[PDB]
Formats: structure tokens, sequence, C-alpha cells
């Protein structure tokens, strides 16, 4: 795996566990949503194997607060499985996709009634899909800037919203894979792949890159958009020590956390998430180094989106680093005969001695679940007339 | 390492001044290293200052 | 500023080494203790080592602490510790300095039983493994074979119990890549030293006779371009001349010592008969090249004459191919360099200068005439000149020695040395020039080592006798001067040399010890505190010591003859000064014949031990801090000096028919006899014993 | 002004924070009010009064015959503490402007009674501030490395291939693994071995076509998208099921060569 | 009272010094077939000491001990392995003639097989490492026939 650049939330993530009042005007949502993410982060690591100090170890109480959160958010579900900013508010597709994202993320840890997910997904598809402009938003009358970003408004607002909704669906369709939801993903991914490439804004480019990374990681259009994003990147150092993305100069004013720094962090975290999904650790590392230096984006996070996406990205990166840890006992065995060799591959002993495979058998190489990544090569040497 | 205290009220109208020092400093052995960098301002002429 | 101290330390601490740190204090007269410690940096929190030393009149206020940074006490992990605090504490002073540490303790010598292997052979390999003290390291060693692809092939770790690590035989993989395989050895654990060796995996047959191409010299210029005699000799490895053979010579104009279009010279391709094993030949570049190619002159060819030679026995089925990869056509053949020349003046001491003359594709040219001319700059730039002295280089050393009587007024000398090449103009007889600067004493408080240019190697157990004169305004106050003897990084000896009543001072009379044998460095220093201000005054000289082995292992066969006979039972006698391990290897001399100049595995091993010398140059220095730094030391002092200004670039100044058998390791308890049958090969068996004991490798 | 120094941005933000704290600690709001509506000022830890013209003495205590005006001007009180974050996660703090209360026609306090700040929270573990400068951004346009190691540059993959493990420079003997885009599959030795010379040992690998991606079209539809990927052999209908008239052929199918239809054009039906 | 310790710790030469240690460990513990190669009494708190084995042995593990602030020697796992080879691996009862519990490095063992039986193995081999023969006496058979 190479350099495991290690970055973590402080125990001051008690700030997120013990978040600002659960008040009206969706303040409840801001309070509880981050708790899912922080629970996931703690799950994805030693944090509930060990705290050296200031322990958040009472994962039982944390899970209680988590499910009380999931209750509070399910409260926001209207009659016909839309979500709304208010119990009686205008049905928001944005909010609904956000909820769906949350619920999909958490369903790996708390089982929840998937029928509601199916119904809200097919609601979002059938009522608000339209061609070229998927998941077009029903008027919420205002951007709730505390919860939404402030997108770019004139153009690619629809590319933003399609990206957001595709992300949510990709996070939730895995737990209700109804066929028309897949058809809707085909539609939305195709529209993103076609519309995104001449991106006006790095923010939109980033988010849509992410959304497609959830989808066909290997589509040529996707790889083009990636190759763009990778060039919007800004760096320091001859080999980049830090890498990040900024647009519209929303960076001159980074002294205090604000909408500009919020957006910059958002688009960076999307880029990062993307990369992770590409599994491009060498790329990722200087982005984790940037994201972990609070000062470079004004100290704290501002709004929800930046914060959640940053926590997500650190979670994923942790995950990835674990998955890459080489620990792979590789069986090689002939097909019709006994075992031939057992390479006990480990980061202490990553090198497989060349083994002679001179018998005429068809040759099998296999490994368990194991861990990490290896490559096995057989060379065939023969004399041809 | 520094140490600080606050005026709970200032002296005024000729009352007794805050004769004691308001900030204190003590030698310490750092646990960490410096990460400051040279100016290294590319083409621009670096004065001796 | 009467009360002052110097603590002198190796410039760099080797982890796991024992670093002898010596403290001198001046102007105290009451005895006091000091502690010298190594503490973790920057926190000073962990004391890696500490030494309590008593400073008193019978000590003469001079003592040393043996401090060792044990490797497992450093935190390790993802980051190595690059720095540590050397600290001193006493009633009178405390100071601490950030010292660099290096994880580089000891030496790994990889001995490969042959330079060359066919496939299907196993390369027997063993590593000789020595501590920084040149003792058996007893560290397990990771040994890594790199195919010339550079791909890692294999790793094997073996416990070191002995200072000899007999690894399992490495069977050449069943489809190797031909050419230069690499073996890397590393200590498994903390120390990150490395050893490296190479072996060529090649399709070959042992050549039957050593065809030798021996040009008069490795360059062609105006003298030779018309006529260049080149001698062929061929001898069997049983060393009897090839009494007759057909010699085929072929020539090429090679632009570079690279894979090339050789532009072979059919004009010059030639035959001769190997009269009694020799054939003198000459190549004429005129008739060869003008008759075949545009090039009228070596003005057009600052290039190489390729030559290849086939010797066919003429009355036998054997044939052997020999080559010279290229002989340099050159307008300007030579270059000067200094050897062992400090470039620092000692005003009033004869300044020795030694230039070597090297040719292109450098060898020592031996007999070139050299002249040296110089300008002498006195104080206030009062400039003057010296007459151009001439000397011929020493034929067996390449060195033209010079000595300039310098007035004590000289502040800097700048001198030029040029080849008086009789066959060239100066415009081709290359010329060089150098600055030599005086010690730049601030007080003018100088110290000189009166080392009489004794570059002839000193003999172990003889008494050194170095005169030292602290010429100072305040010699009234300089009761005594201190000396340190350095060998590798370590301060092996330190002491003090009284002023006699006459104001003569004791010589350094100490015997040269076996721990000095590769080389040593003498540094000499005093603090004089005239007026109210101290000056640290110092000098050093390079000491060339004989490569005397400590155990002096010697190996001989018991019978003797012009030649033994195939299968003859023979006794090998190993006789040693002390109990020793000894590792034996016999190889067929032919195997080196597979190559041109294949160096014996442990060539010049003392010249590798020399690389642990932390100093550079023949001694001297620009300044007291510079004298210490170039000696490979650093110091703590309050005497108005520090060497933190002294950072510099890395310093490069120069000063049955087996092919191998007997691959064995034996305890030789001062004497041992082996018996074995000599194999059936009619060849010279080069049998190499390598001793290992508590006194290192021999 | 902290603008052109090493770590300028770090020290600038530190000194902003500092000036906040310093104001908070030494603002003359905490002085007792000066007489005769003089201005209190707090030099270090002593409050001094700056006197209105027509008032004199060390603390303006006595006034000239013309200073008949008895109006008391309402100097600001100290800012209350920031309130706990509200329903919009804004904190706010207020200063009454009571110190003294404006009386007998004295001027009201000029500055805004209330200030509001968003609650913004530092969640990352703190190593301590990095030294950061106004020069610390550069794009793609950064200089190439000297690459004197001579480790191989990133190779050009086969067409329809991509580099699995992209790196800016590869050490000698690194496998770089080629892999084929969605339509395509690696047949052969997908791996290139970075040789010490910086040549790649171009592997015997080519991306054959197995699949065809849902085609781009000149229209909102003119199609039925049965799949994202249609196997070699399967077929597709470009179709305009109502009102609009076909201006191009309909049935099309994946051959592994390419799409039989035009890539640049479709039925261009009237919708 | 902040003066009483902190400046004495930072600038110890500036106060009445007390340089001779006051807390000492006991003697380092003994070692089987080895010894502490050190001054046997001077054991201040925090002093390192290092063990070595007697001649014919190698110190496996960590040679280094430290006198803790508890006045106990913190010492790692360590053991003196003998240099000599273990027995040749008698998988087939092979009649090793010069039988010993241990065989010096470079000592030649000679081996045969019961008469009428015949070793599929080298009759002689030299010890190379305390756990490794040369040739590798992992295995040799006896049952074969002349």
């Amino acid at each position: 795996v190479g350099e495991i650049l290690s970055a973590v939330l402080s125990q001051e993530g008690i700030n997120i566990l013990t978040h600002l009042p659960k008040g009206s005007a969706e303040a409840e949502l801001m309070s509880v949503v981050p708790v899912f993410y922080v629970f996931h982060y703690l799950e994805t690591g030693n944090h509930w194997n060990i705290f050296h100090s200031d322990p958040l170890i009472e994962k039982q109480k944390l899970k209680k607060k988590l499910k009380e959160g999931m209750l509070s958010i399910m409260s926001y579900r209207n009659a016909d499985y839309s979500y709304s900013v208010w119990k009686g508010g205008s049905a928001s597709t944005w909010l609904t996709a956000f909820a769906l994202r949350v619920l999909g993320q958490v369903n790996k840890y708390v089982e929840q009634n998937q029928n509601s997910i199916c119904n809200s997904l097919l609601w979002l598809v059938e009522n608000y899909q339209l061609d070229n402009g998927s998941f077009k938003e029903n008027s919420q009358y205002q951007p709730i800037k505390l919860q939404g970003t402030l997108p770019v408004e004139a153009r690619e607002n629809s590319l933003y919203l399609t990206a957001f909704t595709v992300i949510g669906i990709r996070k939730a369709f895995d737990i209700c894979p109804l066929v028309k939801i897949d058809t809707a993903l085909i539609k939305a991914d195709n529209f993103l792949l076609e519309n995104t490439l001449p991106a006006q804004s790095t923010f939109t480019l980033a988010i849509s890159a992410y959304a497609l990374s959830l989808g066909d990681k290997t589509h040529p259009q996707f790889r083009s958009i990636v190759s763009a994003l990778k060039r919007e990147a800004l760096v320091k150092g001859n080999p980049p020590i830090y890498r990040f993305w900024k647009d519209n100069l929303q960076h001159k004013d980074s002294s205090v956390p604000n909408t500009g720094t919020a957006r910059m962090v958002e688009t960076t975290a999307y880029a990062l998430l993307t990369s992770l999904n590409l599994k491009d650790i060498n790329y990722v590392n200087p982005v984790i180094k940037w994201l972990s230096e609070e000062q470079r984006y004004g100290g704290g996070f501002y709004s929800t989106q930046d914060t959640i996406n940053a926590i997500e990205g650190l979670t994923e990166y942790s995950l990835l680093v674990k998955q890459l840890r080489l620990s792979m006992d590789i069986d090689v065995s002939y097909k019709h005969k006994g075992a031939l060799h057992n390479y006990k591959m480990t980061d202490k002993n990553f090198l497989g001695r060349p083994v002679e495979v001179l018998l005429n058998d068809d040759l099998i190489v296999s490994t368990g679940f194991g861990s990490g990544l290896a490559t096995v090569h057989v060379t065939t040497v023969v004399h041809k007339t | 390492q520094s140490k600080v205290r606050s005026v709970l009220r200032p002296s005024q109208f000729g009352g007794q001044p805050c004769t004691a020092p308001l900030v204190a400093f003590q030698p310490c052995i750092p646990s960490k290293l410096c990460k400051i960098e040279e100016a290294d301002c590319k083409n621009k002429f670096r004065c001796d200052s | 500023q009467e009360q002052t101290y110097v603590i002198s330390a190796p410039k760099i601490f080797r982890v796991g080494a024992s670093e002898n740190i010596v403290i001198q204090v001046y102007g105290y007269t009451e005895a006091f203790d000091a502690t010298i410690s190594i503490k973790s940096y920057p926190d000073k929190k962990f004391s890696y080592s500490s030494g309590h030393v008593h400073l008193s009149s019978e000590n003469k206020f001079q003592n040393s602490a043996i401090l060792t940074i044990q490797p497992k006490q450093l935190p390790g992990g993802q980051n190595p510790v690059s720095y540590v605090y050397l600290e001193v504490v006493s009633k009178h002073f405390s100071k601490s300095k950030r010292m660099p540490i290096t994880y580089d303790n000891g030496f790994l010598f990889i001995h490969t039983d042959k330079p060359v292997y066919t496939p299907d052979q196993s390369v027997k390999v063993r590593v000789y493994s020595l501590n920084d003290d040149l003792k058996p390291a007893k560290r397990e060693t990771v040994l890594t074979f790199i195919d010339p692809e550079g791909s890692e092939v294999d790793m094997v770790e073996e416990i070191d119990h002995i200072g000899i690590i007999s690894f399992p035989d490495f069977k050449i993989p069943s489809n190797p890549r031909y050419g230069m395989w690499t073996i890397k050895a590393k200590y498994k654990e903390d120390f990150s030293t490395t050893g490296t060796a190479y072996f060529e995996v090649k399709e070959y047959v042992l050549p039957h006779f050593s065809v030798s191409i021996e040009p008069e010299y490795n360059f062609i210029g105006y003298k030779n371009f018309k006529n260049f005699e080149i001698t062929i000799k061929a001898r069997y490895f049983y060393n009897k001349v090839v009494t007759e053979a057909d010699v085929y010579i072929t020539f090429g104009i090679r632009e570079d010592l690279k894979d090339d279009q050789k532009e072979m010279m059919q004009t010059a391709m030639q035959n001769t008969m190997l009269i009694n094993g020799i054939a003198q030949v000459t190549f004429d570049s005129e008739t060869a090249v003008k008759e075949l190619s545009y090039y009228s002159l070596e003005d057009l060819n600052n290039k190489y004459l390729y030559i290849a030679v086939t010797v066919i026995e003429s009355t036998g089925g054997f044939s052997e191919e020999a080559e010279i990869p290229g002989i340099k056509y050159v307008l300007s053949p030579y270059k000067l360099n200094l050897v062992a020349t400090p470039l620092f003046l000692k005003p009033g001491i004869p300044y020795p200068i030694k230039v070597q003359v090297k040719d292109s594709l450098d060898q020592l040219v031996g007999g070139v005439p050299v002249t040296l001319n110089a300008q002498t700059i006195d104080v206030n730039q009062e400039t003057s000149d010296l007459d151009p002295s001439k000397s011929v280089t020493r034929v067996d050393d390449g060195v033209a020695s010079f000595v300039l009587n310098l007035p004590s007024g000289v502040t800097v000398l700048e001198f030029n040395v040029k080849t008086d090449a009789p066959d060239l103009p100066e415009e081709n007889q290359a010329r060089e020039g150098y600055r030599a600067i005086a010690y730049s004493s601030l007080s003018q408080s100088y110290l000189y080592i009166d080392w009489t240019d004794n570059h002839k190697a000193l003999l172990v157990g003889e008494h050194l006798n170095i005169i030292v004169t602290p010429k100072s305004p305040y010699i009234d106050k300089i009761t005594h001067y201190n000396y340190l003897i350095l060998s590798k990084g370590k301060i092996i000896h330190f002491g003090t040399r009284e002023k006699f009543s006459d104001a003569s001072y004791q010589s350094i009379n100490i015997p040269v010890t076996q721990n000095m044998v590769p080389s040593s460095r003498l540094l000499v220093y005093y603090i004089v505190t005239g007026e109210q201000t101290a000056e640290l005054v110092s000098d050093s000289v390079w000491l060339n010591i004989e490569e005397k082995c400590g155990n002096q292992l010697q190996v001989h066969l018991s019978p003797d003859a012009d030649a033994y006979s195939p299968g003859q039972t023979v006794s090998l006698n190993m006789a040693t000064g002390m109990d020793s391990w000894v590792a034996l290897a016999a190889v067929d001399s032919a195997v080196y014949g597979v190559q041109r100049g294949a160096k014996k595995p442990l060539e010049r091993v003392f010249q590798f031990l020399e690389k642990s010398d932390l100093g550079c140059g023949a001694g001297g220095g620009l300044n007291n801090a510079n004298v210490f730094h170039l000696a490979g030391l650093t110091f703590l002092t309050n005497a108005n000096a520090d060497d933190s200004q002294e950072n510099d670039e890395p310093c490069k100044e120069i000063l049955y028919f087996p092919e191998s058998w007997l691959w064995e390791v034996h305890l030789v308890p001062r004497r041992k006899q082996l018996q074995f049958a000599l194999p059936d090969s009619l060849t010279t068996w080069e049998i190499q014993g390598v001793g290992i004991s508590n006194t290192g490798i021999c | 002004l902290v603008r052109n120094i090493p770590c300028a941005v770090t020290k600038r933000n530190n000194l902003r924070k500092a000036l906040q704290e310093y104001a908070a600690k030494f603002d003359p709001c905490q002085c007792a009010p000066c007489p005769n509506n003089g201005r209190p000022t707090l030099s270090g830890t002593e409050c001094l009064c700056v006197c209105q013209s027509g008032t004199y003495g060390e603390n303006c205590e006595k006034q000239s015959p013309d200073y008949k005006s008895n109006a008391v001007d309402g100097q600001w009180g100290c800012w209350s503490s920031w309130s706990t974050c509200d329903a919009t996660y804004k904190r706010s703090r207020t200063r009454e402007c009571n110190n003294p209360a404006p009386q007998r026609g004295g001027k009201r306090c000029e500055g805004e009674k209330r200030q509001e700040e968003d609650c913004t929270f530092s969640i990352m573990e703190n190593n301590g501030q990095p030294c950061i400068n106004d020069d610390e951004e550069m794009k793609e346009v950064d200089l190439p490395e000297i690459e004197a190691d001579s480790g191989c540059p990133q190779p050009v993959p086969p067409e329809n291939g991509f580099i699995r493990n992209e790196k800016q420079l590869y050490l000698v003997g690194e496998d770089v693994e080629i892999s084929c885009l969605t339509g395509f599959e690696t047949v052969g030795y997908q791996y290139f071995r970075c040789l010490p010379d910086g040549t790649w040992r171009q592997g015997d690998v080519e991306c054959q076509r197995t699949e065809c991606i849902k085609p781009v079209v000149q229209e909102v539809l003119t199609i039925t998208p049965f799949q994202r990927l249609y196997r070699i052999g399967e077929s597709i209908e470009l179709t305009c099921p109502k009102g609009f008239v076909v201006a191009g052929p309909s049935r099309y199918t994946c051959q592994g060569n390419s799409w039989t239809p035009p890539i640049s054009n479709s039925l261009t039906c009237e919708k | 009272d902040e003066e009483l310790e902190h400046l004495r710790l930072l600038e110890p030469h500036c106060f009445p010094l007390s340089l001779v240690p006051t807390e000492f460990c006991p003697s380092p513990p003994a070692l089987k077939d080895g010894f502490v190669q050190d001054e046997g009494t001077m054991f201040p708190v925090g002093k390192n000491v290092v063990y070595t084995c007697n001649e014919g042995y190698s110190l496996i593990g960590n040679p280094v001990a430290r006198c803790g602030e508890d006045l106990r020697w913190l010492v790692g796992e360590m053991h003196c392995q003998k240099i000599a080879c273990v027995l040749p691996v008698l998988m087939d009862g092979i009649q090793s003639h010069p039988q010993k519990p241990f065989y010096t490095v470079g000592e030649k063992v000679t081996v045969s097989c019961s008469g009428g039986m015949s070793l599929e193995g080298p009759s002689a081999f030299l010890c190379g490492s305390s756990l490794k023969w040369s040739p590798e006496m992992k295995n040799a058979r006896c049952v074969q026939k002349e």
C-alpha cells in the first residue's frame, strides 16, 4: 500500500455527538444526520476497539442516539413517502434523495423497513424524472443554505441535482433493487455523462464525477470527466504535498468558515470521494493531508454538506487503507494433483520466490478472502520449430 | 511558555495602578519541532533582512 | 572568560556504537564532577546514555564518557530519529547541542564463491558481518538477489552467530536473465547498513588460456598516432606460455565505450604468430584510418581505438577471444589532481604539494614531468611570486612531490601545476591551480603539528613522535595542549602534553595501536584565554597506518612443488595469531579469465573500512571549527567558537572438474590442518582464506 | 498588513484571533464612565478620559462656563457573551448601550446593538497550525521533476485500455496493470515491467471489444434504452413511437467492430 | 514556589548541585551461560547494562536491560543459544558415527547405515549454523541397498 497518511477526527467529534439544539427549522436534521456519519466512522476503525483517551466507547448509547435520530428523520417523511422540510411543507426531491442517502448508509448498521425506501425511490423516479434533466426539483421556495449547498443557479443546477439524487439512489437502490430504479439510474448516468464533460463549475464537475464513480467506474466518458477534474486540481510542492480544488476564487476569504470555504470543502471532498472510488491512494493522500489541515479552509466546517462529506471521505480512506493491507496466503495447486506451493504473502514478506511448475497439469492459483492485493505471473517457455 | 491574567477592573481617576505584571513567561523544553520556512521568494531580491 | 570547557564528540553518533566523548576544562583548579548525557530530542525526556566524569588536577581536568545509544531505546517506527541532544552538566556550566545520529553501524561483506555462473548452478554466498568496532556483529542478515531486470527475486534471513553467515545456496531461477545480478545484504533489524555484491549469470565455458592484451599505454597521441606498439601474451592457467598460436587482430574506431557501430578497420586487420607465447604488434592510425575513413587526424577523433584479438592455438582445438574496450585517442592525454594535499598553509612550515598525473581512462602515468609555479599573497594583499619548481612524478606512484619554503607572512598561496609534457604544447599539456589559505587565527594564536610529510605508512607498535609548537602571544598562559587520535568515527586516544620549563612541549609519543591500522587522524587543540577572551586553537593531520591484520591469518599447503598432480592428496595448513574462524574458498583461476580484470572478491577491504572515517582531506582546516569539522569531530565550547556554520557538501578529497570448492568455515584454534584431494582440473587453484575473530576481518 | 512574510496567512489568522481576544480583554467598555461625557480609553490597565473641548482637569471633572449642556451621551456597554447557537446555528451577542444611559437628550450609541456569527466547529485532530503562504497554489502548470532516478514515465496504454494504477513515476520493476474500458476485455499479458532503462517491455495485450455502450443520439430519445450495455449480437430499435416520422433507419446491432449506424446522427424526429 | 523546581531543572548549574545518583537498582539478574559485561556495582536509576554469553554461545533476543525508576531491571526476552548444531535429524535412524548432543560449527559428522542397508544420504556433512547443517540434514534415508 505504501505511505498510509493517517488522519482522524478529534474526540472533539463529541461536538457532533452532542450537536447543537434539536430545534425547529430542520435544526433537528442538522443535529442527527452527522451522528450517522460519526457512528459509521467509529465503526470503520479501532475507535471501538480502543480509545487511548477521552473515550467515545459507549457505542450502545451512541446507537440509541443513532436510532432516535433515524426516528426523528423518519418523522419528516410525508404521506406518500416524499420528504419535506416541514411536516406539511412542499415535497422536496432534494431532501428526499438526502434522506435516502442517509438511510442507505445507515441500513448497514440498523435494519430499517425497506418498503419505505422502495416507495420513496419509485416516487422520486416516477414523479420527477424527465429526460436530459433528471430528478428536476419541485419548488421548495427557498434554498435551506444550512442543509443544501448554494449551487450554481444559472446553469447546471440540474446537473447538480441529478448528481445529488444519483448519489442517494446509488446509496439506497442496493437495498431495494427495483428494476425501474435501475432504468432511472441508466437515464440519469447517461445524462450526466453527456452533459457534464463541458463543466462550467468545478463544484458540479466534482459532484457529478463522484456520482458516476458510484456507477460505471470505467465508462470512457467518466474517465474523461475524471481526467478533467484531475487537472482542475491545485497543489503545493514539486511532488504534491497538498492537493485541493477551488472555483470562483471562493478562497480569498478563507479566514473564517463561510459559504465560500464550505463550497471549496464540498467540491474537494467530492473529488476525494471520487478518487477513493477509483482507489487511487497516491492521488488521495495529499487530499487527505489538505482536508486534515483545518486552517486551509478556515478552521471548522460550515453547514452540513461539507462536514458530512469530509467525514465520509475520511471513513472511506480508512476503509481503503485497510483493504489494501497485504495479508494473502496464496494457494497454488495443480488441477489433477497435490498442492505445489503456498505463498504466505505479507507486507513483511511480499516477494514470491519463482517456483518451478514443470509438470503438465493445468495449474490453479487461489486464495481465501485474505487481505490486500497481489499479482501472480506464470511464464511459459517453449521451443517452437 | 506564556501565562496570562485579566484586569477585573482597570484603575482610573488616580486609583492604585496594576503594579504587578500582567503576563508571565517561563523557559520550557519543546515537545515538538518547528515547521516554519524560509521566505525563498523566488526571483525577488532577498535583502539580508 | 577564564573558565572554559571543550567537549569533543564524533560528528555523528552511530546507533549502537560506543561514542567516547572527551571533556577538557580550563582555568578551574577545584575538582568538580560533570555528567555527559545523550538525551532524546527535542524533548530531552529520555536519557539514552549518561556518563559521570571527575575533573581534577590528576585528571588534569581531562576525562571522557563512553556513551552508547542502544538501538531499541530509540522510538523507531514510521520515523527514524534523526537527532539527539548531547548534554553536559556541572557545577559551573550546562550546554546541550543537537547531534545527528546515523543508523549505520558496521559492515556487510558479501562473499560470492565465483564472479560468474552458468545457469543451473547454485550461487553459494556468505556474508562477513562486523560491528562498528570491527567485531562479529552477531546480527541476522536479510540477503536479497536482484536480477538485472531489477526485480526482487528472493529474500533469505539467517542468524549470525559467528560473524560469518553461511546462507543456503541460491539456485539460479529456472529462467534467469543473463547479466549482472545484484545481491543486497541488510541487517534485518534496526541498523540499516547495507552490503552489495554482483555476479554475472552467463552462458560460458572456462577459457583455456589467458589471452592478455597489454598496450604500452592507454592513450594515443602525436607520438603514437603514427605508430602504437601493442603486445599480445597468452598463458595457460597452469602458467606455461602458449608455445605457438595464430593471432588474429581486428581494430575499430569506437566513438565511446558503448555498444556501437565499431567501424572495423579492414585496412588494419592483421595476422601474427604467437612466438613462444608473445606477439608484439603495432597499429598505424594513419594508414588504417585515412585508407578507410575520412578522419585525417585525432583532432577529428577524440575517441577510442577498439581492438579485439582472437588467438587460435594453431595446433589444437582451443580458441580464446580477448578485447580492449577502447584506447582513447586524445589531443590532451593527462590531467593533474592533488593527493594528500591539505590546501591549508602553516606559515613557516615547508608546504608539501603532491600532484598525481592521470591519463584519460585514468591510470597513473608514472613518469610525466611536472612543474609548479605559484603566487604568494602576504598580508594587506602584498603580492609576490615564486620561481616555477620542476619535478618528475614518482614512477611507481605517479606523484610529483614539491615543497615550498613559505615566509611566515603568507596569508594565502595560489599555485598552478602544469604538465611539462615534452611531446605536447602547454595548450594540450593540461594545467591546474588551487588556493591554499592560512589558518586564519583571530588572536594570531596558532598551533602547528610539525608532521614532516611522513606519508610513508607508520608501523603498528612503533612509537609515534610528532613535534607540536603552540606559537602564541600568550604561551606564558598555555600550560599544556591537548591531543585526540581518531580512527573511524571514534576518539580512540586522548591526552595532554605539558609545557616544559624551556617552553618546549612534549611530543605525542603514543604507540600506534592495532585499532589504528587502516588510518588515523590526529587532532591537537588548546584554549588560550589571553586578555579576557578565549580562543580555541586546533590543528589536525592525517596519519597513514599500515594495513596490519590483528589476527594475521596465513594459509599455506603443506607439500610444495612447481605443481601438484590431479587428485593429489594435499594438506592445507591454517596458522593464526589467535583463535579465529576462517572461511575457505578455492576457485579456478580460469573463472576470472571469463572476464577482463575480474577483481578478487575482498579486494582492498581496508579501503572500505576507511569509509567510516568521518573526516576528509589530509588534515588542517580553515578555522578551529573547520579543523574540527574536517577531522570528523564536533565540539561544545564556550570559547567563542561553534561549527554550526561549517555545513558543507559531501567531501571527496583523495588521500571432477569443479569450478569452485573448499567452500568451508572452520574454527582454527591458532592452528588447523585440512586434508583434501586436489580436483582433476589442471589449473591454478586460487585458495582464499578469510579470518574472522574478535579483532575483525583478515 | 501581514501580507508578504513566511507563514503570512497563518500569522495573519493568528493575529486576527489575537485582536479579537485583545479587544475583548482591553476594550474601554469596562471603564467607569468619564464625567462630562468624556471618552474613556484604556491604556494597558489604566482608564484615561479624553475630554470634550470646554472640559478640563485630569479627568474632565470641571467644565468651562460655556459647557452648560448637561446631556449625558450613551456610551456602549460591553458585549454580552455569545448566545447558544439558535435554530439556524447562529450565535449572537448584544451590548445594551447603557454605560451610561443616554439622558437629557444625550446622543444614542452609534454602533449596532447586536452582532451575529455562525457556529462553526473544528472537528479534525489538531497537529498545530501549518505554515501557509499566499504563494501556495499551483495547477497542472507546475514544472516536471528531474526524474534522475530514470524510473519509467506513465506508459500510453493500448487503445480502449486505461492504466489501472496510475502513478507519476514508476520504480524499476513496477508492474503497471493495463485494463480495458467497459466495452473491452484484456486478452494477453496486461502488465508492463518498468525496466532500468525506462523502457516498458510493452506487454502482449490488446483490448478486444465484447460490448457496445448505449449510443449517443441527436435527440431527446428516438430510442428505446433496453440496456446500458448490449452484447455483440444483440440489436436495438431507434424508434419514434408517435407522431414524429423516421428520418433514418431503425434496427441496429452490436458487431464488436462498431455500431453499424452513424455515431454522429440519428432519426432527427420532430420532437 | 514555581521557582523552586522549574529553573533548577532548566538551569541546574545555577543552584547547589547534587550530581551523585541517590537511587540504585540491585545487581542485574544473572544469565544462564552468560554475564553482564559491566561494572558490577554502579547501577544508578536509568543506567543501561548489556549482557553477553560465555564463549560458545550466542545471546538470542535483546541484550539490553535498563534500571527503571521502580529500581527494577526492565529486560527483554533473552537466551544463550549454543553455537553448535543440534543433532542431525535422525528421520531414518541413520547411523551417525561421532554421536554428540552437539557438534561444533565446521565439525564434520560422519554417517553410515546398518550393514545390508545403505544410506540414500551423504556419509559426511559439516555443521554451518547452530540449527543448520551443510549439506542440509533436514532429511536422509538409510533403507536403500548397496
